[PDB]
């Protein structure tokens, strides 16, 4: 019961290089791309000549300059992509209030998608 | 003499570069025989002396650095890439060694948005042409890498698979952007780029075609070798759009125009793109490889 060659992932590969054919019980290991966060285990198995499940990779977000300009917020701590997992925090620029909910300054990125507060003119 | 760097990892590459693209344009036009064939035996084994020699600087990342100890640089990586791929059917070149540096700029110097960035900039920035300008260096950096990629596509796609995906996402980022560039020379390499791909129409292609001067050139102002090398990159985007027509004076004004300092770029360019010229073009003109295979 040999495998063959491990399949593909979305914005990732294998860290090895990869063989034609593959022993029982031999694994093989992949990694996303740079700001893509693995999901899953990262390590696969050869078994009956069948693959286990191969990880996920999620996305970052890239933070967009600017949808931040008619929702009238910057960057706090200006320095953008973010991992997924990261914190980004926002202010609302001069002459301006929050007009979302109250804590919506401080959001979390997850697989690509990122909520962004939105201020008004006071 | 003059007090300049040493970083060997990038001066092997740039010694390289003559034999390399000499044994290319004569091998691609077939003139070996009027230059003297018994000459091809011995390049060949001046190009695997500088591959071998190369590999010592092959980080265990496989990436390449002027020194071991320094940081790998993504378009000397990229570059080293680009020279081992024309090489692949003139000497053994290691397809761990080639894929390798493939998938270290895939899996860690491309962005999210598929831009290509540099992290640790080559010494010896006289090697890197027109790209040792500041500006649309996120456009012209991914140019550059990305054709360096689409050389490797061929022989390395079955050892990554990851890398077509790569280039379509690089190729996403150029054609979302090309039409606000402002210098010739990244219209130019970005033009090349997405022709490759067949993703050079429309409005951009329009723009590209209308960025030349006199129908001839593509120049910015600045050091004359970036324009020779631009238009290198302009005339085999010509190529792969199939545009004859258009070529006859580009091909005029390149041959009006080799080494030195600084020429690594427009030498292995303009060979490039003159070789290919005259191995496509139907009752192509007539146009010395001597300085580049000396002796």
């Amino acid at each position: 019961g040999k495998c063959g060659p491990p399949p593909p992932i979305d914005n990732g590969d294998i860290t090895s290089f990869p063989l034609s054919v593959y022993a029982p019980a031999s694994s093989v290991e992949y990694q996303c791309q740079n700001l893509y966060q693995l999901e899953g285990n990262k390590r696969i198995t050869c078994r009956n000549g069948q693959w286990s499940e191969p990880p996920k990779c999620l996305h970052p977000c890239v933070i967009s300059r600017e949808i931040m300009e008619n929702y009238n917020i910057a960057l706090r701590w200006t320095a953008l992509y973010s991992r997924t997992g990261e914190s980004v925090e926002f202010v609302c620029k001069r002459g301006y209030r929050l007009s979302s909910r109250s804590h919506t300054l401080r959001t979390t990125c997850w697989d690509g998608k990122l909520e962004y507060p939105t201020c008004a003119k006071r | 003499l003059i007090v300049t760097p040493s970083g060997a990892g990038e001066q092997n590459m740039i010694g390289m570069t003559p034999t390399v693209i000499a044994v290319h344009y004569l091998d691609e036009t077939e003139q070996w025989e009027k230059f003297g064939l018994e000459k091809r035996q011995g390049a060949l084994e001046l190009i695997k002396k500088g591959y071998t020699q190369q590999l010592a600087f092959r980080q265990p990342s496989s990436a390449f650095a002027a020194f071991v100890k320094r940081a790998p640089s993504t378009w000397l990586t990229a570059y080293v890439v680009k020279v081992f791929s024309l090489a692949v059917n003139l000497i053994a070149i290691d397809s761990q060694v080639l894929c390798g540096a493939v998938k270290w700029l895939i899996l860690e110097k491309q962005k999210p948005d598929g831009v290509f960035q540099e992290d640790a900039p080559v010494i010896h920035q006289e090697m890197i042409g027109g790209l040792r300008n500041n500006n649309e260096k996120d456009m012209a950096l991914t140019a550059f890498v990305l054709i360096s990629l689409q050389e490797a596509k061929d022989i390395c796609e079955e050892q990554v698979n990851s890398l077509p995906g790569s280039i379509t996402k690089a190729g996403d980022f150029l054609e979302a952007n090309y039409m606000n560039l402002q210098r010739s020379y990244t219209v130019a390499i970005a033009g090349y780029a997405l022709a490759q791909m067949g993703r050079l129409k429309g409005p951009l292609l329009n723009k590209f075609l209308t960025t030349a001067k006199d129908k001839n050139r593509w120049e910015d102002p600045g050091k004359q070798l970036y324009n020779v090398e631009a238009t290198s990159y302009a005339l085999l985007a010509l190529l792969q759009l199939k545009d004859f027509d258009f070529v006859p004076p580009v091909v005029r004004w390149l041959n009006e125009q080799g080494g030195g300092y600084g020429s690594t770029q427009a030498t292995f360019m303009v060979f490039q793109a003159l070789a290919q010229y005259q191995k496509d073009a139907p009752d192509h003109q007539e146009l010395d490889v001597s300085l580049q295979l000396p002796s």
